[PDB]
């Protein structure tokens, strides 16, 4: 299993942006895909997670109402729709996966696969 | 006694009092990474938990003392676990390995109870006073199954359900409780799976579940809480504690949930190992994996003949029986890169080569009494002379055939050549000869020589590319090799005559051989297969197991007849030879030496 | 307010009240692995701690929130750390890197204060009211040094001492306290290192020290305790709390230990960045690393000319000055395997190739605004055309020269071919040509072509084995290359004439080249060295830095002449060309295309 | 740095045994060498540690008076002298090293190097 994030760039305050996580080497029917972000000088923070089989979604309070995690019906791809971007949303956003469905999705240590991350800067 | 609630969350197991003001305090454990399932034994004041990250099931007292990892091998996703408080047994369900297993509460006498046609078991609940066992399945068609607590009489109890969680038994009112994670409901049925009732249909995200007196308890990952309600109407709801994110499991620690009795609680059913409950309230005696129950239905006998096959980081065992028992992984610790394996049927110990540690190690099937025989060096293959108690192994670094006693004392080198590349090797001490592949550059050979290095004879020099495996059967007078490049397995007499291709199709990477009696087993690393062909010809080529990654070797173990073993003339203290004891064609013995010694006039000792 | 004691132990930082002498309670922090040194800022209610395992220095409030890692790069063993509560500065000492550094309490404007002739500084103590800082050294000859808190007037204060620890200042009584770990003593002296006194000579294992009012506090790893005694006599001893194994540091959180005043405490001494205290009670304005203080002695100017050299997982910067300022690592995140580097002097951003990620990335020197330019493919070397805003890079997998805009939009491929193996590359847009090494099988070549791929010319085909690096200086008309197999560096004219060997001795593995002013710099990966030779021939070959592991590339950055840049005809909207803008020998421009397009009749646009 | 333990075998109760830890890439002037034990089904337990430069020794309560850790003066080898061996002393004994002096020597996670361990069984 390999993961590749994409979509990060410089974006204005109040603007929108959609990230995507391409996946390889599985059907991921037994996987949970989660998004994390890490700003310079801060601890890595949980953003959102989704069951590939089931559709259950889970969000952090700091992105509730603004961020939406979704699943592609065609190309093995998870999306992170980010609306109403604040300057504090500036971080490198990582895509993580684990072959287990119900667990503490904020627990980053127990995930099995990570991507290179993509940088989102909000002015 | 006082009742309190235990719950798992992250790497902590915590305690909440139900009588006092909720005093959330953590149980002082250590080494926990991700605690999931929970159970207890009130008479022991012990708690049990599974760790999905570490792939272990552990135990400890409520004060944190006597922390023990009672299950450390063969786990993948141990989601379900339950304590048999009557027979003092530990049950668990692994979603990955697709197995329901049992063992003593300390880990002894581990046995597989359900393994056939089992797709991802999740929650598990026990009823040892009645002898029944209930679990949920997240397979292709989710359902709730039932079986006796010895694995028999398996049946579907609730077929019409989603992926259920937190299966809980109300022992007083005879009702089953569970959380359907697909429909987000808390449901209940009777013990027969009928009279379904919806207890709570307005909850945001229930997960964990337990029952106590008139109440059910559950965790809600959306409200981040532990809540309680009337177990019948679902009313009188209350929050026990909030701000608890992603609580995995909950239970009420109280003696009122571990009642009842059976014959296992009184006398262990006079069983030597396992006392497993069966309906209605009875028991049967069980044995560890691959052990057999004697005619007394109480005692257990270890397997006498079996097959061993090793992977890169595992050594497994397999038997051939009527019920077709599953293969198990032997609790051998610190396996890094196992290349070849062997077995001494006298002291019943396992030998193997670890190519990353570059050593030859030894232990029992228990995993205990580990010992390194040989420690640069690069052991490639090995073959045990069980009569002279020596190991014949090839060194890939120095290109020699080295001999070593079982206790690690070196005997010496019996073969070395300028351009010799000895690799695979098999010993035939009944006749006094050894066979080895010689992978010389663009000229691979299969050779034979006496066990002291003399009488070197090239048996075959054509029709070979990468002869990588060797096997031998002394009663049939047959030699067996497998060519990984030419992708075929051949056979011939020990003399070298009657060379015949046994199989040469649908074979990708054969890297191991062994003989049971009339069957020739081999392993295909690229196909991840263990297959066998019938050498007497009555039956055809069959597969025995598939989807086995990183296969490395395979070795059959036959029960040792001790009186026939003692009849071998080198079994009685090496026949008086200080080093190499050689059987000659007439049945008597001769003494010989490794190449750095010479035989002395007494025709028994070797000196420099 | 009330005074309490903070101590570090394992991954915990805990609080002990001195009103109760117990009440042990942990500070709710996360992500801590091994807490070591401790300090505080009483006006901010903040604590500071170093993590030896994570190589970080962090801070947070007593509540637990606002947890920030203020130092994340360039640390190895940050044993010493102290807070400048008056000037709001963070000081620390790294035993591994052998450096005393300073920055703002949030981490901005990091600067190196001591780095010359400094062997393993351990404990560190600040006296900002007077302008002195004191530290212990575990070097070849352990001692206690003193210097101004800007790094100046360094001196040895106590030369005759073992490896000291827990250096503490009694600001009321003007006394230094420390623990000699080699003699197990608690010693003391005055602020000039005189009048030595042994405070306690019967302690089993003292470690970590602080002082408050009439008492000194220490931790004892043998007795596993925190203890206290009369600061003068050493008697009236008492145990504060026991059963605390291996407590690393202690301090008394109280306002009476952070007293005094200086002009930095009022409006930062009108300094733009760093306000650093100097004796006696004065101050001097400071600047970040490689920044220079202006003529107003208040504001700072960023470096306009510097060197960049990369390692496997690091990119460093180095200046050439009279001070001989130390090199620093740039805070670039997620560096896995840096293969080559380049720099855009217009937008002042750094470019590099990561071979493990197989991308070409971009970032500011402070790490911000990271962006992936190109992301199977395997970028090998890159060279930036700063006038057309293009990146010329070679692909190791497809063996092409691919052209990409700085914003990631592809221009196209200008060189493909049977037998072609383009590797190293340098562009010369001032003349309209590019130079690249062609590592064809058993026939390496150094070739030239126009920036559109036309006018291909093999400049050199002999005296080569593995030409691995390329450099160019347009003003001198010189091409430079390094051969890693033949172990030499050569030079020639851009026309290809006047080939000469520059160096061919004491060179093991040259893998990079760059030109500063009249110096040719190169990196020797095997010798772990950066060296330089004077191309004017006046001065000799000199080493500039050694013991640099896993060297990858080196690249010089000259201050951009805005006037000379805007006079380049492709600098203004690419000279009207839709793709490739080419300077002629006339000085005017042509337009050209990649190979999947063709130039239209307008002589400016490319169509398929 | 590479470590290799040796000396483990089968020994009677009350007997004596000496283990040794060989060394490579000898940066040991700045190292702490510690010994660890792990019985089957039990957590890894700290035994003893020593400063190669300094000579300071540290012991666990379960081995005080019975065990001794020492350095060789010509071999680059640390010894663990085990006297009065109890049956519960049965474990695989590991040799660990860290290029740092003065830290929590029982903190097994912060050590930098480990050996393959050697098996000591006490009857
Ligand atoms: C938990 O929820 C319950 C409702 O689901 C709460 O109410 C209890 O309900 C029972 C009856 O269900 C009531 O107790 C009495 O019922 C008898 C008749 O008893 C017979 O019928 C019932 C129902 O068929 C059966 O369960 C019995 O075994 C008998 O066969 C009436 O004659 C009485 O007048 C009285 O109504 C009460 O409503 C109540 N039981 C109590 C208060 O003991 C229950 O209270 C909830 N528990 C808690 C702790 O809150
Ligand atoms: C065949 O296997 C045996 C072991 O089963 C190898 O014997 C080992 O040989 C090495 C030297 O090659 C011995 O090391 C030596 O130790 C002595 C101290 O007794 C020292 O004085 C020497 O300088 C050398 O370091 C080692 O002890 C020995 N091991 C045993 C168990 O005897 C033998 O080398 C193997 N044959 C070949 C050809 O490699
Ligand atoms: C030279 O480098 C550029 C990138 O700097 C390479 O362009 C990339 O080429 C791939 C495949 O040719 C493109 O992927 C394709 O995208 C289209 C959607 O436009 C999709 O329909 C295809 O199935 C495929 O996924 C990729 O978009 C493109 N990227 C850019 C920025 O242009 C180019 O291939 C390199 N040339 C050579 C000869 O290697
Ligand atoms: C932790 O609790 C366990 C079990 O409660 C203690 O083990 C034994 O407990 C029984 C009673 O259940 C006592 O009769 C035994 O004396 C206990 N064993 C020993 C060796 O004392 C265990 O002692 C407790 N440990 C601590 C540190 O409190
Ligand atoms: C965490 O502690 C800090 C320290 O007081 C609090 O943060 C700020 O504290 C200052 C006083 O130094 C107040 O003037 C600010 O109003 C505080 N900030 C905010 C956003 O309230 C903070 O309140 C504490 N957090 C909690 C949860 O108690
Ligand atoms: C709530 O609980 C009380 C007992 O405290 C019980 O008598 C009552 O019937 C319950 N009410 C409802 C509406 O369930
Ligand atoms: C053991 O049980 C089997 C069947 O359950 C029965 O045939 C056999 O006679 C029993 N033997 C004894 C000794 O009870
Ligand atoms: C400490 O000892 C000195 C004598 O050396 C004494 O004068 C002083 O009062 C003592 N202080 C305390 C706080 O006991
Ligand atoms: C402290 O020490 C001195 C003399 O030893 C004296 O003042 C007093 O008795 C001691 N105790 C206290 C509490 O001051
Ligand atoms: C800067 O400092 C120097 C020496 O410290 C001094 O001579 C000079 O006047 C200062 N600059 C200004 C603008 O005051
Ligand atoms: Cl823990
Ligand atoms: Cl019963
Ligand atoms: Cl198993
Ligand atoms: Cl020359
Ligand atoms: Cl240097
Ligand atoms: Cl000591
Ligand atoms: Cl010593």
């Amino acid at each position: 299993v390999q993961l590749q994030e994409s979509g990060g760039c410089l974006v204005q305050a109040g603007g929108s942006l959609r990230l995507s996580c391409a996946a390889s080497g599985s059907t991921f029917s037994t996987y949970t895909i989660g998004w994390f972000r890490q700003a310079p000088g801060k601890e890595r923070e949980f953003v959102a997670a989704i069951h590939w089989d089931g559709g259950q979604t889970y969000y952090a309070d700091s992105v509730k109402g603004r961020f939406t995690i979704s699943r592609d019906n065609a190309k093995n791809t998870v999306y992170l729709q980010m609306n109403s971007l604040k300057p504090e949303d500036t971080a490198v956003y990582y895509c993580a996966a684990r072959g287990r469905r119900y667990f503490d999705f904020t627990y980053s240590d127990v995930y099995d696969y990570w991507g290179q991350g993509t940088q989102v800067t909000v002015s | 006694p006082e009742a309190f609630l235990l719950f798992s969350r992250r790497a902590d197991i915590r305690r909440i009092s139900l009588e006092t003001n909720n005093n959330n305090v953590a149980i002082p454990l250590t080494g926990v990474k991700e605690a999931s399932a929970l159970d207890f034994d009130v008479t022991d004041n012990r708690i049990y938990w599974t760790d999905i990250s570490l792939k272990t099931i552990s135990r400890a007292f409520m004060n944190g003392s006597a922390l023990e990892h009672v299950v450390e091998f063969g786990l993948d996703y141990p989601e379900g676990m339950a304590v048999d408080w009557l027979g003092k047994n530990l049950y668990w369900a692994d979603t990955g390995t697709n197995r329901i297993e049992v063992s003593k509460l300390d880990g002894q006498h581990r046995q597989v109870l359900v393994w056939k046609d089992l797709d991802s078991p999740r929650a598990l609940a026990l009823d040892p006073a009645e002898g029944f066992m209930y679990w949920t399945e997240w397979g292709g068609k989710p359902k709730i199954d039932r079986a006796a607590m010895d694995g028999s009489e398996r049946t579907t109890l609730v077929p019409n359900v989603g992926r259920a969680n937190g299966l809980t038994i109300d022992y007083a009112k005879r009702r089953l409780y569970w959380t359907d994670l697909d429909t987000n409901l808390i449901e209940s049925s009777n013990m027969l799976g009928l009279n379904r009732e919806v207890i709570a249909d307005d909850l945001p995200h229930p997960f964990g579940l337990t029952q106590y007196q008139d109440y059910i308890y559950w965790t809600d990952w959306s409200r981040r809480s532990i809540e309680r309600a009337n177990k019948t109407s679902g009313q009188n709801r209350t929050i026990i504690q909030g701000h608890l994110d992603y609580v995995m499991d909950i239970l009420v620690f109280h003696s009122s949930r571990q009642s009842g009795w059976n014959e296992c609680a009184s006398s262990n059913g006079h069983c030597s190992h396992l006392c497993l409950a069966v309906p209605v309230g009875g028991f049967v005696c069980g044995c560890p994996a691959h052990y057999s129950l004697n005619a007394d239905n109480r005692t257990c006998s270890a397997p006498t003949t079996f097959l061993l096959f090793s992977q890169k980081s595992a050594i497994n065992r397999m038997v051939i029986d009527e019920q077709q028992s599953p293969d198990i992984i032997l609790p051998i610790h610190s396996l890094r890169n196992v290349r070849a394996i062997d077995y001494d049927p006298l002291d019943k110990q396992l030998y193997w080569i670890d190519s990353r540690q570059n050593m030859i190690r030894k232990a029992q099937e228990d995993g205990s009494q580990g010992f390194t025989v040989v420690v640069e060096i690069q052991p490639y293959d090995l073959s045990i002379d069980i009569y002279s108690r020596y190991i014949y192994w090839t060194c890939e670094a120095t290109n020699v055939i080295n001999v070593t006693r079982l206790d690690g004392r070196s005997v010496g080198v019996v073969l070395k050549g300028e351009q010799d590349r000895p690799r695979a090797v098999v010993v035939n001490p009944e006749k006094g000869y050894m066979y080895f592949t010689n992978l010389q550059e663009r000229s691979p050979k299969i050779e034979r020589a006496a066990l002291d290095g003399t009488e070197r004879e090239v048996l075959f020099f054509s029709g070979l590319s990468k002869p990588i495996a060797l096997a031998l059967d002394s009663r049939l007078g047959k030699l067996f090799w497998a060519d990984s490049d030419l992708r075929r397995i051949e056979s011939s007499d020990l003399s070298g005559a009657n060379r015949i291709v046994l199989e040469d199709s649908n074979i990708l990477q054969p890297v191991g051989l062994t003989v049971f009696e009339n069957w020739l087993y081999w392993i295909d690393k690229q196909q991840q297969m263990i297959e066998k062909i019938d050498m007497t010809g009555r039956e055809g080529r069959t597969k025995v197991q598939a989807r086995i990654a990183q296969l490395s070797d395979i070795h059959a173990v036959k029960e040792l007849n001790l009186q026939e073993y003692r009849q071998h003339p080198c079994a009685q203290d090496n026949g008086g030879c200080s080093h190499i004891c050689l059987v000659k064609g007439d049945g008597t013995t001769r003494c010989s030496c490794p190449m750095h010694l010479v035989l002395l006039q007494d025709e028994l000792s070797c000196g420099a």
